[PDB]
């Protein structure tokens, strides 16, 4: 119910700067059972992996296993300017 | 209230407004009447000028027309019709306005990549030719070198003309080379269809192959005529060096100017996704590489005519074939850290640059390595429009744009479960997402043919909608950018006039470094976006 959905804010944080990460359903399996408060299932297996599969946590490489690139830089008007957006046209 | 807001202009003027924006700062009055009307109205006739705003007949017309050609701001075609006489038709002419929103930007390039000559005296020479080319808008070079003083070096100024022709740059003035693409084609198309002498009726399929191979042929002498030629600039005769001819004039050009940006889009994805001495080892493979790869210059016979449903492929691949062809065959061997201005082999910097490759950098042929101009633009397209909605709105509006882009078509349930963490947020950024376009709306319908409410959702697809509102960022943009910028100068008109004349009073000083403040600042955010539309006109 409300308990979920607020636990996958926590253990994700700073594990990814310790992870070539090889064998990405390992990664989980490393994941699953970890921090003692052992993690319950495969149903994670494809949870962390595929919601946060975008943009900057992890990189998809072959052989089923994940890479790291740009993260590690993030991790690190007077008249009329911009707006940027809406006005339609 | 007040209408201050600018709502007034806001709905009205998509595209358009743009172009007699433009040359209305270039020249104004007659000049942005013709131009715009020519727009408007598409393809125009000198006559039909005259008919329309009642113009100042034909002083105006007369006088436009030649001021619009110097420059090439017209398409002309001239052409008769079976009853007799002749017409004579002028189109909005490519994009030659865009060259004037370039300007030193082009200059940029050209003084930047002018390297391999050190800090030299060329800095003021080329910059006082170059600024004499563009805006005379065509320059032949018996009559620029008559501008030049006596009883100086003048091979000092021809020290850096042959050097002009270069590899890209400046081309020769040719001929037919302004001409509508359809309508060259067409013009092409004959002899084709005009070629059998009541042959024979067999095989009507035969004739597709007849005139379409010999159209193809013919038009690749046509279009790599320009490209690469090197009978006029590189005479050479006796008492002297390799001088070009003093006859044949020149002209700018798209190539090595939107392939250097092109380039830099390419970087700034490499240097985000490598180091800093990654992307210089990238770099020097493009930058001999530059000259056969079309990349920029990718469809050319796409516009003026049918593509296919069935035989599209037979005419992409086929251009797929020949993508296929000059990138493997043509580009360089391996070389060794070539010169520069890390010892040993720097090949393994490319091993690294080769077993990481998803999106892009550097797959691979047996023997030899090269970059694929085809598969390349969809990785490049995907990162700058991610990093848009980016910038744009916070981090949730990231995440979800891919979760529509993993698998496709489907509803809030598997959504809800796979996004992320909360439903109500979900919805108010479903909300903000599905606000202008890009994901649509999925229509299927719930136990009925068409009825009501509780009918099943799916979000999905869009990549051409969610491109051309990219292509609404061009004009309003840099419009009320520049506009208000030129509202700036009638403002301070009277103050302006007082400064020319002058070139006293403490408030007079004061908005004298207003208006200055605001211009370069006003045009450091014209490029700034300019370089953003730029990667997004293709694909």
């Amino acid at each position: 119910d409300i308990e979920f959905i607020n636990s996958l804010l926590t253990i994700v944080w700073r594990f990814i700067s310790e992870n070539y990460s090889t064998t990405q359903e390992i990664l989980e399996f490393i994941t699953a059972a970890q921090v003692a408060n052992v993690e319950l299932t495969p149903s994670n297996i494809r949870s962390l992996c595929e919601v946060l599969v975008y943009d900057d946590k992890l990189e998809k490489v072959t052989h089923d296993c994940y890479r790291v690139t740009l993260e590690s830089i993030l991790q690190m008007s007077k008249h009329d300017k911009e707006v940027v957006y809406f006005d339609e046209w | 209230v007040m209408t201050i807001s600018s709502l007034e202009q806001r709905t009205l003027n998509p595209d358009l407004f743009l172009y007699k924006e433009l040359v209305k700062a270039h020249l104004g009055e007659r000049a942005a009447s013709v131009i715009g009307m020519l727009v408007a109205l598409g393809r125009l006739s000198v006559r039909e000028l005259v008919e329309k705003i009642d113009g100042m007949d034909v002083d105006s017309v007369k006088t436009t027309l030649v001021s619009l050609t110097q420059l090439r701001c017209v398409k002309y075609l001239q052409e008769t019709a079976i009853s007799g006489k002749k017409t004579t038709y002028y189109y909005y002419n490519e994009e030659g306005i865009h060259i004037l929103l370039y300007s030193g930007l082009i200059i940029d390039e050209i003084i930047t990549q002018m390297r391999v000559n050190d800090e030299e005296e060329h800095k003021q020479l080329v910059a006082e030719i170059v600024q004499n080319v563009i805006s005379l808008g065509s320059l032949t070079v018996e009559d620029y070198l008559s501008s030049v003083t006596s009883d100086s070096m003048k091979y000092t100024i021809s020290s850096l003309f042959v050097q002009l022709c270069e590899m890209g740059y400046l081309i020769q003035i040719s001929k037919l080379h302004y001409t509508p693409i359809e309508d060259l084609w067409q013009f092409l198309y004959e002899k084709h269809y005009k070629n059998i002498p009541r042959n024979s009726p067999l095989s009507d399929l035969k004739k597709r192959s007849q005139a379409k191979m010999n159209a193809k042929t013919d038009f690749a002498k046509i279009i790599n005529k320009p490209n690469e030629l090197s009978q006029i600039l590189t005479v050479d005769p006796k008492t002297s060096l390799r001088i070009v001819k003093p006859t044949v004039s020149l002209t700018i050009n798209l190539d090595r100017f939107m392939k250097g940006r092109r380039s830099k889009q390419l970087i700034n994805l490499a240097k985000t996704r490598v180091g800093s001495v990654t992307a210089q080892v990238y770099k020097i493979a493009l930058r001999l590489t530059e000259q056969k790869s079309p990349k920029i210059r990718d469809p050319l016979t796409q516009t003026g005519l049918l593509q296919d449903l069935e035989e599209a492929k037979s005419f992409q691949d086929e251009a797929e074939l020949v993508e296929e062809k000059t990138p493997g065959l043509t580009f360089n061997a391996i070389d060794l850290a070539r010169h520069l201005p890390s010892a040993s082999l720097i090949n393994s910097h490319l091993k690294i640059l080769a077993s990481s490759n998803f999106p892009f950098l550097n797959e691979t042929k047996p023997g030899v390595y090269y970059v694929p101009y085809s598969k390349l633009m969809p990785v490049l397209k995907s990162s700058v429009y991610e990093y848009v909605i980016a910038s744009t709105l916070g981090p949730s509006a990231m995440r979800l744009s891919r979760c529509i882009r993993d698998n496709k078509l489907v509803s809030e349930k598997i959504i809800n479960s796979t996004a992320l963490m909360k439903e109500k947020d979900i919805r108010s950024t479903l909300a903000s997402l599905i606000r202008y376009n890009s994901v649509e709306i999925q229509e299927v319908p719930r136990t009925a043919d068409r009825s009501a409410s509780r009918a099943v959702f799916l979000f999905r697809c869009k990549e051409t909608h969610s491109y051309n509102f990219m292509r609404q960022n061009l004009e309003w943009n840099m419009a009320n950018l520049l506009f208000k910028k030129e509202k700036l100068k009638q403002e301070n008109s009277t103050l302006l006039k007082k400064a020319n004349r002058d070139d006293l009073l403490p408030s007079e000083l004061n908005q004298l470094k207003m208006v200055n403040e605001r211009e370069l600042n006003v045009f450091a955010r014209l490029s700034r976006l300019l370089s953003l539309w730029e990667v997004f006109q293709m694909a």
